[PDB]
């Protein structure tokens, strides 16, 4: 009866008096955390054993029974410091222990602390546990209560106030909850014995320890490594977590802005993409355009005007992959698909089901396609719609839904479906030895302007900051400049679905500026560069 | 011309240079009386006038720079024992909104001595580093009761610390500033 | 509308005030808007050319007792209006200045007359330095004087150098015990640093 | 026990005190009385949370933190309101005993505890809370069993009984074991009287987090919710809706001894005490919609007005504009005392060259009419499109959902053969019948048909007959009410016209 | 508000500064201790002064307009001089000029004549603080 | 309220919603339409710097003032239930500035003394989380998204004061 | 810690309301109109009326209390801050003190109405509100050592009443209810109407009343403080006689009750 006593004391005066230096570092951690309603304490293990190695002695030698008295310890402190109600804290603990690979925990670890590591590859949904629980007694209609604790009980059968001979009830309109959760924990990949699949363990938290961790990050773990009940004589084994371990700033800002007012930024911009590939200048011009984009339009009559930008390419290997390396959002494919969704979607097989392949997954950011021509058939026609309406839309087996596909398209191959595209191109090759001879020699050193994640955080920079509108003079332009093309063609099609294309390009050469008009000097390389053919 | 945290409040630093402005007593292990000291700021008499091991009284700052060599030993203030920190911790819990009458420099003085003077008291100085902390501790429990009193006319305070002012001084300035602004407009 | 460009400029403002008081050490206040100021100059000029219209048509008679009135006086809020900003963000910077002027007492990014104006401000603190009240060295440290006596560690090869005290050797990661009221100022430089 | 008086005593203080409250009991009261002696409206009261503010702070936040203890008292006060009021006289036997009190409901300013269903957590537990999201699952209606009336044979004296169940009410109770009494404590043999009993309905339905709001791919998180009485089957699965109710725990959660070491949770849910929908179509109009509808048809001109508002963003095309106008009136739907049936809702067809704003002006219909369908042509089956068979249960297709209302088909022409001979139906007799292994049935469509295609050269070609440029069958074409060719003429001041227009635009 | 200058306590307080530093050079030329001392007293005396002033100069910045409205009044029951040292008059004259040549050429100069003036009480917006 | 201060500067700006009592030629351009008078019982939207005037000068004045959204019957509820949880920065970023010149404006009483009572019980969670100093991100971050521009000076002024006590004590 | 720092009539009034009942303590002032008079005496007459009737009906008080309460919204106002309800109530009081001091029978009518409605008013109270009314009435509990002496006595004088008139059917229900009952001592001759029921212990000439009963107590002092006043009011009608203009509305008043 005593001992429960005294270890309380001894933890309660660890507290109380555990300074390094000139700061009394857990009184400091227990107030501030108060102050911000957080009801917890984390101790580390090394202050524990440099101020009494008894005290952690007991704690090594029996956890399950020792870490509530602790805990206890921990409030009876906190209403010192803090009163002239609260409820019980959470105790978390920190180590330095040697780490045991998860493979060889064993039947000499079960009711032991143990340190370890590994992935997550699944979450729980939370569920409640109660820790204050209040009792009817069902024949003299008598009430008590009891006070759980979360480590390793049923309802009693000790009636009080013949009494019956199981009569509690439980109220749940007066009685007290908190969450719990369930992780599951892999071992690590570079650990595993050769031609064996991962071996893996299941685990317990609870408050604050809660809704911490995702899938799939690599994480170390404090804990109890106990079994519990679910041949003969056998029980399951899991883990009782006690801790884990796993926009703009104005300085950054200031460096783009001195970007946007140098004379030469064009160049610069396409001297930085793809520098390796020679010539193909108008090829990185278009691909300028294309990440930066024009500006999306709401009307009063609820019609909506495209912002995106979509280029073929008729060494384009190259291109594609440097496009997905610094667009800020980026998906790669070729033209058969991941899945029988193909590019747009479709419907399978038991009951029907759907699924979208890749210009749903890319929505919202860019996609590039590595062999245009090896398009399916299904999406031949659909992307159609993919591109014209940025939505595909089905109608099949019961199934009657719509699908977003807001996004820029970047697409090679080697007809009719040329029409979809903004703009078209041809790849062009040159032949000097100099150069394979250096591409040559890094791949030996391997073997034995503006940089990447600048540029993108820019571009990221220009598409949050600035969408800009037609000068006046350049509508007069365009509209002259559209009807001399039609004149031109009749004596000797243009078509407004084009000349709302020139408009996107004109726009997204201006916003490199980040100039809220765009001028004439746009309007001249738009139609300079709309020179496809 | 002066800098931005300077523009309403006195730093920590300045409020150290206050507090060593103060008299305080001294043991000296020299005899000076009979150059001499001719200060400029102070009264100069007790310096020049000091006998080997006869109490006398000089600033604080002189007697920091004097303990700093074998040449001196500073007496703790009284208030700075175990028998009257545990009567201030009693009035204070026993008047639950009062505040205890420690002197206006406690804290300062409390952080300056236990650094340049630990060898100098009598009481073992791991007990006065937990009794000065109780008393901080709550001593803030009361302010945070204080701060619901905010209004636009005017607070009473007694016996808080200078430090302890100075550490609140740009929040209570700052809300009743605006109490203000507010309720005077409907006036006018 | 008139005050948009206004409502424009006084956002740099703002914002060169925030980048200020994140790090007092990186000081460089960003180029002039002289673009953005011309436009709010020339839409001036533009509200004075239509009064001395109004005006021209008020000796006209044309109906010159209400509405050349309303038109007049509310245009001549339009202009007020443009006036505060453009005050309100040339004080900022000159604030700035002054700041700077303190303790130097480059030049690309100011417009010329801050450029000459910076140049009028040291002038006038040198002369409140001299003369009377010299014994007191008004543009030196603020913090006070806490130790006679400090160490001080060797940080930049500026070699031998000269000071009112006396003669140093700034032999690279070499330490001095040195009187700080000596220092204080090549600690300002950047030449040192206490350990 | 005491302090429920005073809380009855508090909230009747509050009901004197705010008088539109009154008002809504006697209503109710005198409409169902009036229909009664020839649809019958609920005994239900909604009222606004922020007047109880501030009327008495101590009962607003009794009622918002400890609802358990002041729902109840509140509600049994609303109904001495409307008992002491004037009620028809001679009741009938099963009047007598009803068993059928007030019930409230609540609105405003919920503050901290409005919530989403990933965010509900033991905190909240035993509080009145407000959640958001999507229905996914319904339950059947069921009757539940309240109370029992029972008349013993020799006495000639009506006994009756209560029952209880731990989602029948707030505060807690010993659960009752649904036997009926055969036998009087005197030892007469008794009989049940069914229609002087009292059953009620019940439904159990889950809410799940809106799509929108889901983090990472990560998987979506939902609650169950109970409805009773007059809160049945006013949703169905896919409704946007907004709960309000008290979030509560129920059962033994394995401390009733079982094999799980209780590391199992307890159960929650939600006691629907008021449920709203969500507009994510419908308007009710006010007194001044009137007036200025009913004035403004006296214009000389109002179809071209109205006409030319629609899609302004559009330059030309005039008489299409006016054909979807007339489309969107409909005529007069005509059933004959015969049984027989006349059309009355019109069919459109567009078919045209490339870029001439066919898909654009089909589009604006979309975000017009008041119930519309939208699918492309090559992206719908024949059974997708009118009616499929799962597991035996039939599925609606699109212009079965679409039944009152309109469906838009964009590219008609690469629609095959074999899906376009199923719309013949539906365009002539409004609906679809199946007869297909172990089912037969007839279903409802009603629907208008706007459709636009792309000629069989890529362009319209005037040297070739209309039939060699138009690929469909005449039992097709002669389904659509209207057949509009348009075509890009290329011409100076059109095309001037045009690009002026978008660029303004 | 800027309190009045202490004219009497200044000038004897400067001149007791320079009495001592000169006694503190003719010790040096003829125990350390009592020169450590004397030392860093003139050192603290000094760091209290120059705070100080700096304090003043501040405000008048701030406040410059209100000063010479202030001056202007010829019915105010104060004069500038008995406010203001003579290191500090000069300052504030100074310097008023300087800020009002800067803006006078790059802003007032385009204005109209009924905006020209830079203390404009009548305006929509007062333009002195105080 | 300086004339050189910016964040006034700032907020003069916000547009409020009115509406004329005469007809005026030429003025048409505060409808974008400089070609074309304004007419009586036309409603606008017009910045409080030129609102404030047209309200007051004559007799009948030029504009009369709508109540603006941002003071609504909804935003008082919501203030009066819980003011702690309140996202007054999506409301409006300059809140308690425009309430004080609303305020002088038409000399309310009942709206000052909701904003008195707004202003007191968000101090106090203001000053729990200046007082918070580590030996905790998120539970702070989610709180400080919810302030005024108003608001952060004061935070900002108090964590710094906090701050610097420390540092100098512990040493 | 922190810390800072005619209409008399209108007065009057919201003092002697601030209880929700008054015993009628004091002469009221200024004035008000004989229109007024006339009707505010009425009102009160047609409440009294009904209870009068409905006590020769032999009617129960919770019949009465559905009876009555739906009229004081009508014609007397009862837990009102309005100052124009509280003077009505007051002066229609007062007046029909003049009507009904005239003779025995009608102050013995008048004291029987006006005491049942002051039952009927103080049932509708909080207990709070009751407590507050007692106690500013300036209205001898017995010491802890006397009750538990009494104990067995007290409990089972008491326990049948707690079963009955606070529904504590369950035994262990009326044992800590007990425990936290009051008694008060009195001579038996106060509360003879329950010594004749037996629902008061006896000892000594002294009756001992639990603190949920005593409500006769303070409607009797009512009813005697309103019979001593009407027999003073009584005493100077000469002084009524001085204006004409009452004597009619008196008489009309009267004899609704002759
Ligand atoms: N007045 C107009 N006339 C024609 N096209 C217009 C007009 N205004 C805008 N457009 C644009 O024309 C483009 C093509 O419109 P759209 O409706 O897709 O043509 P369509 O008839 O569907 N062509 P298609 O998809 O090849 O069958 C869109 O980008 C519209 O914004
Ligand atoms: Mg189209
Ligand atoms: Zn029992």
């Amino acid at each position: 009866d005593d001992d429960n006593t005294e270890i309380i004391k001894s933890f309660k005066n660890f507290i109380l008096e555990f300074r390094l230096d000139s700061q009394f570092i857990y009184r400091d951690q227990l107030r501030n955390n108060i102050l911000v309603k957080n009801y917890s304490l984390t101790v580390n293990m090394e202050h524990l054993i440099g101020y009494n190695e008894d005290i952690y002695k007991k704690l090594s030698d029996e956890p399950s029974d020792i870490i509530p008295l602790f805990e206890t310890a921990i409030t009876q402190v906190a209403k010192r410091i803090s009163i002239l109600s609260l409820p019980t804290f959470q105790l978390i603990l920190n180590s330095n222990a040697n780490q045991i690979p998860l493979r060889d925990l064993d039947s000499e670890h079960v009711s032991k602390i143990v340190r370890l590591s590994g992935i997550i590859i699944s979450t729980s949904v939370l569920s409640s546990r109660a820790t204050y629980l209040s009792i009817m007694c069902r024949n003299c209609r008598h009430t008590t209560s009891i006070t759980i604790n979360n480590f390793n009980v049923s309802l009693p059968r000790s009636c009080l106030s013949n009494c019956g001979p199981d009569p509690y009830i439980i109220i749940h309109e007066s009685s007290k909850f908190i969450d719990q959760q369930f992780l599951k924990l892999q071992e690590i990949p570079e650990l595993v014995p050769v031609g064996e699949m991962p071996r893996n363990l299941t685990m317990t938290c609870d408050r604050y320890l809660t809704n911490k961790v995702i899938p799939g990050t690599r994480v170390t773990i404090v804990g109890i490594y106990s079994i519990y009940n679910s041949g003969v004589a056998i029980r399951t084994p899991y883990i009782k977590i006690l801790g884990i371990q796993s926009m703009f700033t104005e300085e950054e800002e200031e460096e783009f802005l001195q970007l946007s007012r140098n004379p030469k930024l064009y160049e610069i911009l396409t001297n930085s993409i793809a520098p390796s590939i020679f010539g193909n200048e108008d090829i990185k011009k278009a691909i300028v355009c294309l990440l930066m984009g024009g500006s999306k339009k709401i009307l009063p009559d609820g019609m909506r005007l495209r912002g995106d930008i979509n280029v073929l390419l008729l060494a384009k290997s190259q291109l594609l992959k440097f496009v997905e390396k610094v667009s800020p959002i980026a998906v790669y494919t070729s033209g058969k698909g991941s899945s029988a969704a193909g590019l747009t979607a479709s419907v399978q097989r038991r009951e029907f089901y759907l699924e979208g392949g890749a210009m749903v997954l890319a929505d919202g950011g860019v996609v590039c396609i590595d062999e245009f021509d090896k398009m399916r058939d299904e999406d031949r026609v659909a992307i159609h719609e993919a591109m014209e309406q940025q939505t595909i839309s089905i109608a099949k087996a019961g199934i009657t839904t719509v699908l977003n596909s807001r996004t820029s398209v970047l697409a090679a191959a080697n007809t009719t479906i040329l029409s979809r595209f903004d703009m078209i191109f041809i790849v062009k090759d040159d032949h000097n030895e100099e150069r394979d001879i250096s591409i040559a020699n890094h791949v030996i050193n391997i073997h034995t302007e503006i940089s990447i994640e600048k540029m993108k955080r820019y571009i990221t920079y220009c598409r949050l900051k600035c969408a800009p509108r037609l000068s006046p003079q350049a509508a007069e332009k365009l509209s002259s400049n559209f009807v001399t093309i039609r004149k031109q063609l009749l004596i000797n099609p243009i078509t407004i679905r084009q000349l709302e294309a020139i408009i996107r390009i004109t726009e997204s050469l201006a916003k490199l500026e980040l100039s809220p008009i765009a001028q004439e000097r746009h309007v001249d390389e738009a139609i300079r560069l709309f020179q496809a053919s | 011309s002066l800098p931005a945290h300077l523009q309403q409040t006195f730093s920590p630093e300045e409020i150290q240079f206050i507090v060593e402005n103060e008299p305080i007593k001294i043991f000296p292990r020299i005899t000076t009386r009979q150059t001499r000291w001719q200060l400029i700021t102070t009264d100069d008499k007790a310096l020049n006038n000091m006998v080997a091991m006869r109490s006398t009284e000089v600033v604080l700052w002189i007697a920091l720079l004097l303990k700093q060599q074998s040449k001196c030993s500073i007496v703790a203030p009284q208030w700075l024992t175990t028998k009257e920190l545990d009567r201030k911790i009693q009035y204070e819990k026993t008047h639950p909104d009062r505040f205890s009458e420690l002197p206006w420099n406690w804290l300062v003085l409390a952080r300056i001595l236990f650094n340049k003077a630990k060898d100098d008291f009598h009481d073992p100085i791991h007990e006065l580093r937990g009794k000065i902390q109780d008393l901080r501790e709550i001593r803030q429990i009361k302010v945070l009761k204080g701060l619901k009193y905010l209004n636009e006319s005017h607070l009473q305070l007694d016996n808080l610390s200078l430090l302890e002012i100075n550490e609140l001084r740009p929040f209570i300035t700052e809300i009743m500033d605006k109490l203000r602004e507010i309720h005077t407009a409907s006036l006018t | 509308m008139y005050g948009d460009l206004g409502n424009k400029l006084v956002l740099e403002a703002k914002r060169t005030k925030q980048l200020y008081a994140r790090s007092n050490q990186d000081v460089n206040l960003p180029m002039y808007h002289e673009d953005i100021i011309r436009n709010i100059l020339k839409e001036v000029s533009n509200l004075r050319k239509n009064t001395e219209y109004l005006k021209e048509q008020q000796q006209l008679g044309m109906l010159d007792d209400k509405v050349a009135k309303c038109q007049y006086f509310v245009t001549l809020l339009c202009m007020e209006r443009n006036k505060r900003c453009l005050l309100a963000y040339q004080r900022l910077r000159t604030d700035i200045l002054d700041s700077m002027a303190w303790n130097n007492n480059d030049t690309n990014n100011l417009s010329h007359q801050e450029q000459e104006y910076l140049k009028e401000y040291c002038d006038l603190i040198t002369d409140l330095k001299s003369g009377d009240l010299v014994d007191i060295d008004l543009s030196g440290s603020l913090v006070p004087p806490s130790d006679v006596f400090i160490d001080v560690r060797v940080l930049k090869d500026a070699g031998e150098i000269q000071t009112e005290y006396g003669v140093f050797n700034l032999i690279k990661d070499s330490q001095f015990f040195v009187r700080q009221s000596d220092v204080e100022r090549l600690i300002q430089q950047g030449y040192l640093q206490k350990i | 026990d005491a302090v429920f008086g005073d809380r009855v005593r508090r909230f009747q203080e509050f009901l004197d005190t705010f008088t539109s409250y009154r008002d809504s009991v006697r209503s109710i009261q005198v409409y169902n009385s009036n229909n009664a002696a020839n649809n019958i409206l609920p005994h239900r009261i909604i009222i606004s949370l922020d007047d109880l503010r501030e009327f008495d702070r101590s009962f607003w936040s009794g009622i918002l933190v400890e609802p358990a203890y002041f729902i109840p008292p509140a509600e049994k006060a609303l109904t001495d309101l409307a008992d002491s009021m004037d009620d028809v006289p001679h009741p009938n036997a099963s009047a007598v005993s009803s068993r059928h009190p007030w019930k409230l409901s609540f609105k405003g300013s919920f503050g901290a505890h409005a919530l989403s269903p990933r965010t509900l957590t033991a905190q909240h537990l035993n509080k009145l809370v407000s959640v958001e999201g999507i229905v996914t699952k319904t339950s059947l209606v069921r009757p539940k069993l309240i109370r029992s009336v029972h008349y013993a044979a020799k006495t000639g004296r009506f006994h009756y009984r209560d029952y209880t169940d731990a989602t029948t009410t707030l505060t807690t109770r010993i659960p009752t074991p649904a036997i009926y009494p055969t036998e009087d404590t005197e030892g007469n043999k008794l009989t049940t009287e069914y229609g002087y009993s009292t059953f009620i309905d019940h439904q159990r339905i889950t809410v799940q987090e809106m799509p929108e709001m889901a983090p990472a791919g990560q998987l979506p998180r939902s609650i169950d919710v109970i409805l009773d009485d007059d809160l049945v089957d006013k949703t169905k699965p896919g409704d946007r809706v907004n709960v309000v109710g008290v979030f509560k725990s129920l059962g033994a959660g394995g401390m009733n001894q079982s094999n799980s070491n209780t590391l199992i949770g307890f159960k929650t849910l939600i006691l629907g005490n008021t449920v709203y929908p969500l507009h994510a179509a419908r308007q009710m109009l006010t007194d001044f919609d009137i007036r200025n509808i009913n004035k403004l048809s006296k214009k000389k001109d109002i179809f071209d007005i109205l006409s030319q508002s629609l899609a302004p963003s559009i330059y030309g095309h005039d008489h299409i504009k006016k054909a979807i106008l007339l489309m969107l009136m409909g005529g007069v739907e005509k059933n004959l005392e015969n049984g027989s049936h006349l059309r009355g809702d019109i069919n459109i067809l567009m078919v045209g060259d490339p870029s001439t704003a066919k898909s654009q002006l089909l589009r604006f219909v979309l975000n017009t009419a008041s119930l519309a369908i939208a699918t492309t042509g090559r992206g719908s089956s024949g059974v997708g499109l009118t009616a499929a068979v799962t597991t035996r249960r039939l599925e609606a297709g699109a212009m079965v959902l679409a039944d009152r209302g309109v469906v838009c088909i964009d590219e008609f022409d690469k629609m095959t053969d074999v899906d376009r001979v199923a719309i013949h139906e539906v365009m002539e007799q409004q609906t679809v019948t199946i007869a297909k292994a172990g089912i037969h049935t007839t279903l409802n469509a009603r629907c208008s048909v706007i459709a636009a295609a792309n000629p069989v050269f890529g362009q319209y070609d005037v040297n070739r007959d209309p039939h060699q440029n138009i690929a469909l069958p005449d039992s097709l074409l002669s389904r659509f009410d209207l057949l509009f060719v348009v075509t890009d003429d290329i011409n100076e001041i059109r095309d001037r016209s045009i690009s002026e227009h978008v660029l303004r635009t | 508000e800027l309190l009045p200058y202490p004219h009497q306590l200044m000038k004897r307080l400067l001149n007791r500064i320079s009495m001592q530093s000169q006694l503190i050079e003719n010790i040096s030329m003829g125990s350390k201790l009592p020169l450590l001392c004397m030392e860093t007293e003139l050192e603290r005396l000094k760091f209290v002064i120059r705070s100080y002033i700096r304090c003043r100069l501040s405000k008048i910045d701030k406040f410059s307009l209100y000063l010479r409205q202030l001056n202007e009044d010829e019915n105010s029951l104060i004069s500038l001089t008995d406010l203001l040292s003579k290191d500090e008059i000069k300052y504030h004259d100074t310097h008023s000029l300087i800020w009002l040549k800067l803006v006078n050429d790059s802003i007032l100069k385009y204005m109209p004549e009924e905006l020209q003036a830079i203390n404009d009480t009548e305006g929509s917006v007062n333009m002195i603080d105080e | 309220m300086g004339y050189y201060d910016i964040d006034d500067v700032l907020a003069d700006g916000t547009e409020f919603p009115c509406k004329f009592q005469y007809d005026i030629p030429g003025l048409g351009y505060l409808e974008n339409n400089p070609g074309r008078p304004i007419t009586k019982n036309t409603k606008l939207s017009l910045p409080l710097w030129l609102a404030r005037i047209l309200a007051i000068v004559g007799p009948v004045p030029f504009v009369e003032l709508l109540p603006p959204d941002m003071f609504s019957t909804k935003v008082m509820n919501a203030i009066k239930t819980d003011p702690v949880a309140l996202d007054l920065h999506s409301i409006n970023s300059h809140f308690f500035s425009l309430a004080i010149k609303w305020i002088m404006l038409f000399s309310e009483k009942e709206l000052a003394n909701v904003v008195s009572e707004l202003l007191l019980q968000r101090a106090q969670e203001l000053n729990h989380h200046a007082s918070s100093l580590s030996i905790t991100n998120i539970a702070t971050s989610t709180f400080l998204l919810k302030l005024e521009e108003m608001e952060k000076e004061i935070y900002k002024k108090s964590h710094e004061s906090y701050k610097d006590t420390k540092r100098w004590m512990f040493k | 810690m922190f810390r800072q720092s005619s209409e008399e009539e209108k007065k009057l009034y919201a003092r002697l309301y601030e209880s929700k009942l008054s015993f009628y303590d004091l002469p009221p002032q200024g004035e008000i109109t004989l229109e007024q008079f006339e009707i505010w005496a009425i009102d009160r007459l047609k409440i009294l009326l009904e209870i009068e009737s409905c006590l020769s009906r032999n009617k129960s008080i919770k019949e009465i209390e559905t009876i009555i309460k739906p009229q004081f919204q009508k014609l007397l106002p009862f837990n009102t801050e309005s100052l124009e309800d509280r003077k009505k109530d007051y002066y229609s009081h007062f007046i029909l003190r003049l009507c009904f001091c005239r003779s025995k029978e009608l102050r013995e009518k008048f004291v029987r109405a006006e005491t049942f409605l002051f039952k009927i008013r103080f049932n509708m109270l909080t207990s709070t509100d009751q407590t507050k009314f007692v106690q500013s009435l300036d209205l001898q509990f017995i010491s802890n050592e006397e009750k538990a002496e009494l104990s067995h006595q007290l409990y089972q004088t008491v326990s049948a009443s707690l079963q009955f008139q606070l529904n504590l059917n369950e035994e262990h229900q009326r044992k800590q209810y007990f425990q936290q009952e009051k008694f008060i001592k009195l001579p038996f001759e106060n509360v003879i109407e329950l010594v004749g029921n037996r629902l008061v212990f006896l000892k000594d000439g002294y009756a001992y009343l639990p603190q949920f009963q005593q409500l006769n107590l303070l409607s009797n002092e009512f009813a005697s403080k309103l019979n001593q006043e009407l027999i003073k009011t009584y005493q100077y009608l000469p002084r009524l006689n001085e204006d004409d203009r009452l004597l009619p509305i008196l008489n009309h008043l009267s004899s609704g009750y002759t």
